[PDB]
């Protein structure tokens, strides 16, 4: 209901979901989209599915071909000054897709 | 000969022995150099004249 | 400086700061498992210290890189230099994009990043305190026996 969405909001409006009681199979991840940027910083993207987190937060937008590698930890630009600022201690994943 | 972390163990005793061949008398090996290589090793080939 | 080594191994290598934590014996962590291992018996020092003059320009600098696609974990003081493209549900995918992912990622450093980010140069020492001719000491007499 995350990645079948319709009207992924804009960047200026983060649509923040929160996940939890859950299973969290990633194969439903990666079956729905073919991704470009899977990078992740905390975490290792094969080794998710061992893991047991707290809460899991789906921050959902639309954005531009190079503002997809300006979303990192630690970044600058139009898009991590003034719509959306990734912390520099990130643990988690970003997909685009 | 093996490669337990790198340090290359080469040890021989040489014998004319029976001339049999692999032979049954017991046989102790006096190692002859030992050299860090450190690299990784799986397979295995002999030189001939 | 009063030891007697029967070899010194040295490897050196630069990397983050969250890195620096990371390597240790036996941690966790993409670089601990996939990019370097130190072995859990380890018998000597690592070194780090900040290098953003060296690893940094304006513009930017992305030489520098770092494995997070493995096959597997890394043995102790084993290298795994290669290009292959880590394989994801059932293909067999050779390239770049969609479930076809790149093994090795870049390590892109520049002036103005946070210390956990900043280019830490790390050097490690590995000693052997073993029973055989040492080669390395530090100063020494030599009163007769
Ligand atoms: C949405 O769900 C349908 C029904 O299972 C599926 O066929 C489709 O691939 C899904 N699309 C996305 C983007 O998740
Ligand atoms: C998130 O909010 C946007 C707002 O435009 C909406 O279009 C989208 O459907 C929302 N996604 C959800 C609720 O999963
Ligand atoms: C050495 O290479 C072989 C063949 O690729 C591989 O099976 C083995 O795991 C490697 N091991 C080490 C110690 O590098």
């Amino acid at each position: 209901e995350v990645f079948n969405a319709t009207r992924f909001a804009s960047v200026y409006a983060w649509n923040r979901t929160r996940i939890s009681n859950c299973v969290a199979d990633y194969s439903v991840l990666y079956n729905f989209a073919p991704f470009f940027a899977f990078k992740c910083y905390g975490v290792s993207p094969t080794k998710l599915n061992d893991l047991c987190f707290t809460n899991v937060y789906a921050d959902s937008f639309v954005i531009k071909g190079n503002e997809v590698s300006q979303i990192a930890p630690g970044q600058t630009g139009n898009i991590a000054d003034y719509n959306y600022k990734l912390p520099d201690d990130f643990t988690g994943c970003v997909i685009a897709w | 000969f093996k490669n337990i972390d790198g340090y290359f163990k080469i040890y021989s005793k040489h014998t004319p022995i029976i001339g049999r061949d692999f032979p049954q008398g017991f046989s102790a090996l006096e190692p002859l150099v030992d050299l860090p290589i450190g690299i990784n090793i799986t397979r295995f080939q002999t030189l001939l004249a | 400086n009063d030891l007697c080594f029967t070899n010194v191994y040295a490897d050196s290598f630069v990397i983050k700061g969250n890195e620096v934590s990371q390597i240790a014996p036996g941690q966790t962590g993409n670089i601990a498992d996939y990019n370097y291992k130190l072995p859990d018996d380890f018998t000597g020092c690592v070194i780090a210290w900040n290098s953003n003059k060296l690893d940094s320009k304006h513009s930017g600098n992305y030489d520098y890189w770092y494995r997070l696609f493995r096959k597997s974990k890394l043995k102790p003081f084993e290298r795994d230099i290669s290009t292959e493209i880590y394989q994801a549900g059932n293909k067999p995918c050779k390239g770049k994009g969609p479930n076809c992912y790149f093994p090795l990622q870049s390590y892109g450093f520049r002036p103005t990043y946070g210390v956990g980010h900043q280019p830490y140069r790390v050097v490690v020492l590995s000693f052997e305190l073993l029973h055989a001719p040492a080669t390395v000491c530090g100063p020494k007499k030599s009163t007769n026996l």
